[PDB]
């Protein structure tokens, strides 16, 4: 695979060394049985006691040496793989920090987890075990079979029958399960999302349809049906391989071929000792890679998926290369190709001026804030903060220059001080407390049992208006040259809404503001009102100017009173 | 195996008994076939090798019975493993909607997610992958040791002594690696939660510059998960050394007793040579136990998580059902009290709703308005005090009857990942298209179909991510109206809609032809238009109620709430 060998290039030298070491280790693991064959042969021949002791003790010691070496080899190799996964998962978390934000919306959180965690974990057999098991399953069977072919071809060729049956079973098992392996990660992705939606949308499930009619239960039944069809013939072939390759099976076939040869005069019983001792040890080697091809097939697919995300476009900080002045210029944007959400928006925002963006729902007034944040790149036009393009600014400079509130109070699992101080984790408690006091949430925090240390994960959430005010406190603590507010204080009651707006205006008196609100009565103070309808600027002016103009703004204002 | 036997269905315990008998027969046949080499080779090495035929026939029968028994053991292990998979996964799916909402702490939600995430082939192949070879490896050298007693008594006890150190090694190796394996699971589960939060909260993290791995929380969880996985690899070194020593200790004891007997003439040289092969068969389970011992620790954690979900405390219920279907019922609270943990939300609510009328709940943010709707809908339940639908206790009502009684519009509209119509149809999947269009039209979703390119087939994202805030609010409102339940609770249907969409939706909450007892929640005076009675709630109790103009004239907290 081009996408696999490119991802596993850093582990080149460890992988070839592992194949070389395992070739020597497995040879060392077959040495004792060569010495025990000599010990048995000397016992029948009546050699002296001291000669027997040297052979017997050497074989027993070599068993300990082989076991220590194999344990040490896998220990080093399992530490190499653990380090590569940590580096690879770090690489992925760096890439996802830079991908356009439309990557996440089309994909969901379940697919991201299956990428960062489960796909990297799916490589474990491919790195840590594939090359040792492959080399072990080539060296030991070839070494044993050639050695036994020298000892006696009649009983040696009979050992090929369980070998060929194992070779046929593994190929049939591999071909049959190949399609199912490809479908497995997508099924896991779907069930990860459905399970996450089942757990996240519990209030909807409990009222609308219950457990029986839930989409999760239908998928859960379908996934288990897929697993049964995948795992029934797979495990059936898997156990046939074990039965074929068992040492008991090998010993039985050797004796079936050997006993009629020994009872007849065709061969002496002394020549059974290589077969009875060495002929029954390479079965486990074959089974190691037989059970491993599914691990290689999943690993190669996961390597392809991981490298594909690492090859994704990146919102590259271009090298082309008045404070707080955001200037949109002939901007157009499309979430999906052929679906315009913004159509030639020209708008300039100056320091100390509050620009209000209003319009019908679905008119694209949140895409403008997203493009100003550079969650997505503008399809046309440009957005310049202090002249410099956002595409030329780095992420740190951009998000130091402009801060955002995003209409969806996304909190992170942790203390509420850590949620308020998301921008500056090094920020002190006094800075956090002052930010919350301005956002009118500090009073709510004091009533919690843990205070500001109260963990804020799922289940321990807050009311809708309370979690919104937390994200306002987050933007207050950032203190950026530009502020943007996407439906801030939407869930707030009138008193708290007035207090929050007063605090916001007091803080950003001389700072650029872009406020989005559906309640136009809160927008009467705006220096300029921007009306967005179907992604195009239909009118710009003050509140009284738009009321006199009698357009979309006047229609919305009239329909507000009901 | 004790934990795994809890999850077995009671209807399938005949298969378990059949499985356990066949597994023992697998071990007994394997040991007998191994020990059958001692008299077979002794006869073969003698001056009359024809005596080997009898022992070869006994070996063939013992092996052929082994293949049949091992194939059946596989079939029963597959069936038992997938039987436990389907029944446990389905029982979690049935139980979880009835599990208390207090159960879903962020740690339990992780456990429930990991428990559901175990649906893959790993858990389904548990009996075949782990349990069958573990029982086989555990009892194979014990069975060979017992079978050796028939040849030589002390030789058998030497083999049994080797089994004693193996089980001692198995017990000790598990103990040594236990603490590190537990920590590895905790950091690997925490890292899972942070990736899901990392992808689900990208916009906020990116704006805060908390998205790089050197500065993110997912990066810290990755760093913790790396160290927890490294120390586990170090702490399994004692376990691997201990199994190696156990294999060598048993090898020395077995070989030491064979030579000790052979020197005395109590054991023939062919029998001694045959015992080298049986000794190889003896030592193979010692290595297999070492390979499977770490897997036993992880599987114990997996089943413990599944049992944790199945142990979750379910909501109280009963068997009562209302007298007639789709009759507008009365709703009343009787000293209802409720608290999230220790935080008290509602502290003595008592009111009554007329059947068929529409009353509007109002109050400040965080007052507990959505909690009131939760108790009416039955998502929550009071600590003390009771809620009655039509003079019938909800807590003693049937799960289906209580479910059919209420359809709600939630404060934060959550849409499942799917088409727009799929989310609307969740209100009533068996509803004809004529009522579907009526519910869509009243919610002003028909103004989204023309605007959006794909109409009602538009693929919503996770939650309502691929739709705007107002768009998902209207789709949620269509879902509530479509359901034919005679109670309609409305929670912040205005919060994301413009003035034109607000007015039509608010008026459409009455244009609904069906008779219902409606409950409206809002912080906006225009949205509570048409309300027959207003319920003002503050500090966890109804402080004031009446008519809109009555209270405004009275100049109460209702008036002050609009006067700011
Ligand atoms: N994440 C997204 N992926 C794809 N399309 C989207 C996404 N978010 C919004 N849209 C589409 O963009 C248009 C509305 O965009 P946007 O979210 O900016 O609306 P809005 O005017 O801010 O909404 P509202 O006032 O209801 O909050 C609709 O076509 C919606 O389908
Ligand atoms: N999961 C939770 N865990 C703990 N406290 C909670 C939880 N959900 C809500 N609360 C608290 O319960 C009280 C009432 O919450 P609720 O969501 O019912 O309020 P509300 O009236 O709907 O508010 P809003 O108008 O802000 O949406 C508030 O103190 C809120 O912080
Ligand atoms: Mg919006
Ligand atoms: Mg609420
Ligand atoms: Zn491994």
């Amino acid at each position: 695979a081009e996408a696999g060998s490119r991802l596993l290039a850093p582990l080149k030298k460890p992988l070839i060394v592992s194949g070389v070491l395992q070739a020597l280790i497995t040879l060392i693991e077959l040495a004792p049985f060569v010495l025990l064959v000599e010990l048995a042969r000397l016992l029948l021949g009546g050699a002296e006691a001291e000669r027997l002791w040297t052979l017997g003790l050497t074989a027993v010691s070599l068993i300990g040496l082989g076991a220590v070496l194999a344990a040490a080899m896998t220990l080093w190799l399992h530490r190499v793989d653990a380090r590569f996964a940590h580096e690879l998962r770090g690489r992925l978390l760096t890439k996802l920090s830079r991908l356009p934000l439309g990557w996440f919306t089309r994909r969901g959180s379940a697919s991201t987890k299956q990428l960062v965690q489960d796909d990297t974990l799916a490589l474990h057999y491919l790195i840590t075990h594939a090359i040792p098991d492959a080399v072990a399953a080539v060296v030991a069977p070839v070494a044993v079979l050639v050695y036994l072919f020298v000892a006696d071809w009649r009983v040696a060729l009979v050992l090929f029958i369980p070998v060929l049956v194992y070779l046929v079973l593994m190929s049939v098992m591999t071909i049959q399960s190949g399609s199912k392996i490809a479908q497995a990660p997508r099924w896991a992705e779907r069930m990860g999302g459905e399970a996450g939606a089942f757990l996240e949308g519990q209030p909807v499930i409990r009222i609308f349809g219950g457990a029986a009619a839930s989409r999760f239960r239908r998928r859960l039944d379908d996934y288990i049906d897929f697993l049964v069809s995948w795992q029934r013939p797979f495990v059936g072939k898997k156990t046939l391989m074990d039965l074929v390759t068992r040492p008991a099976t090998f010993l039985w076939i050797i004796l079936v071929a050997g006993v009629p040869l020994v009872v007849t005069g065709r061969m002496d019983p002394v020549n059974l000792l290589p077969f009875l001792l060495l002929g029954t040890t390479f079965g486990a080697r074959l089974l190691g890679i037989g059970y491993g091809l599914s691990g290689i097939q999943t690993g190669m697919l996961a390597a392809r998926r991981i490298q594909t995300v690492l090859d994704e476009p990146e919102l590259v900080v271009r090298d082309r290369t008045r404070p707080g002045t955001v200037e949109l210029d002939r901007v157009s944007f499309e979430y999906r190709p052929g679906v315009p959400v913004i159509r030639d928006v020209t708008l300039t925002l100056r320091p100390g001026t509050v620009t209000a963006l209003v319009g019908p729902s679905g008119s694209g007034k949140s895409t403008l804030a997203a493009l100003v944040a550079r969650f997505h790149d503008v399809t046309q036009g440009a957005i310049r903060v202090d002249g410099r393009d956002i595409r030329t600014l780095t992420a740190d400079e951009l998000y130091r220059r402009v801060g955002f509130v995003l209409q969806d109070a996304q909190l992170v699992h942790g203390s509420v001080a850590e949620n308020i101080a998301l921008a500056e984790p090094d920020a002190g408690l006094e800075r956090i407390r002052t930010a919350a006091r301005d956002a009118q949430i500090h009073d709510r925090i004091t009533r919690m049992p843990d205070g500001y240390d109260s963990v804020l994960g799922a289940g321990s959430a807050l009311s809708g208006g309370e979690r919104q005010r937390v994200t306002i406190a987050r933007a207050i603590l950032a203190d950026t040259p530009v502020l943007v507010l996407d439906e801030a204080t939407a869930f707030a009651d009138p008193e708290s809404e007035y207090l929050v707006q007063q605090a916001i205006n007091r803080l950003t008196r001389d700072r650029t503001v872009l406020v989005i609100a559906h309640r136009l009565h809160t927008i009467t103070h705006a220096d300029q009102i921007v009306v967005l309808d179907d992604g195009r600027i239909v009118e710009v002016g003050t509140h009284d100017e738009l009321l006199a103009a009698g357009g979309r703004y006047r229609g919305l204002w009239d329909s507000g009173r009901y | 195996i004790r934990t795994l036997l809890r999850l077995v269905p009671a209807e399938k315990r005949g298969a378990v008994a059949g499985y356990a008998v066949l597994t023992l027969l697998s071990v007994l046949l394997r040991a007998v076939g191994a020990v059958l080499l001692i008299p077979l080779l002794a006869a073969l090495f003698s001056d009359t090798p024809s005596d080997a035929w009898l022992w070869l026939g006994w070996l063939t029968a013992v092996t052929l019975a082994g293949w049949v028994t091992d194939t059946n053991t596989a079939r029963l292990g597959f069936d038992l493993g997938f039987a436990v998979l389907s029944r446990t996964q389905h029982d979690m799916a049935d139980r979880l909607p009835n599990v208390a909402m207090s159960w879903f702490t962020p740690d339990n939600t992780a456990t429930a997610r990991q428990a559901i995430a175990a649906t893959g082939p790993e858990l389904a192949g548990l009996v075949v992958n782990l349990l069958t070879p573990l029982i086989g490896a555990a009892l194979l050298p014990a069975a060979i040791g017992v079978a050796l007693l028939f040849v030589s008594v002390p030789l058998g006890l030497a083999a049994l002594a080797g089994v004693a150190v193996l089980f001692g090694a198995l017990a000790l190796s598990g103990r040594l690696s236990r603490a590190a394996d537990k920590v590895a699971g905790e950091t690997n589960s925490a890292f899972t939660e942070r990736i899901i939060e990392f992808a689900r909260t990208q916009q906020a993290l990116r704006a805060a510059r908390r998205v790089e791995p050197a500065r993110s929380q997912v990066g810290s969880a990755l760093a913790a998960q790396h160290g927890a996985g490294l120390r586990l690899l170090t702490m399994q070194i004692p376990g691997q050394v201990l199994f190696s020593l156990a294999g060598q200790v048993a090898l020395i004891g077995f070989a030491g007793m064979a030579v000790w007997l052979t020197v005395r003439g109590q054991l023939g040289v062919p029998e001694a040579i045959a015992l080298i092969v049986v000794l190889v068969r003896y030592l193979e389970p010692f290595a297999a136990i070492a390979d499977l011992a770490p897997a036993l620790e992880t599987t114990r954690a997996t089943l413990n998580r599944i049992q944790a979900v199945l142990d979750a405390p379910t909501l109280p219920a009963g068997r009562r059902r209302l007298d007639r279907t789709g009759a507008a019922p009365s709703i009343e609270f009787d000293d209802v009290r409720f608290s999230y943990g220790d935080e008290v939300v509602l502290d003595g609510v008592s009111f009554t709703l007329r059947p068929g009328n529409t009353t509007a709940i109002v109050g400040p943010s965080g007052s507990g308005k959505t909690t009131i709707l939760s108790l009416i809908a039955g998502l929550q339940q009071p600590a003390s005090g009771r809620v009655l639908l039509d003079g019938v206790d909800v807590t003693t009502l049937d799960p289906e009857a209580r479910r059919a009684a209420v359809s709600v519009v939630f404060q934060h509209p959550y849409l499942f990942d799917g088409t727009l119509r799929d989310n609307v149809l969740v209100g009533d999947p068996e509803a004809d298209p004529d009522d579907v269009t009526a519910a869509m039209r009243l919610a002003r979703v028909d103004e989204l179909l023309d605007r959006l390119p794909d109409g009602d087939a538009t693929v919503v994202g996770e939650g309502g991510t691929a739709l705007s805030g107002g768009e998902r609010q209207r789709v949620s409102i269509a879902r509530a109206l479509l359901k034919p339940a005679p109670v309609l609770l409305v929670d912040e249907a205005t919060s994301a809609l413009d003035n034109a969409n607000e007015a039509a939706v608010v008026d459409a909450l009455t244009a609904d032809p069906r008779p219902r007892t409606r409950v409206i929640v809002a912080h906006r005076l225009a949205s509570i238009r048409h309300a027959d009675r207003v319920l003002f709630v503050e500090a966890g109790r109804v402080v004031e109620d009446g008519a809109i103009d009555e209270l405004l004239a009275a100049g109460g907290r209702f008036a002050q709430f609009w006067a700011q």
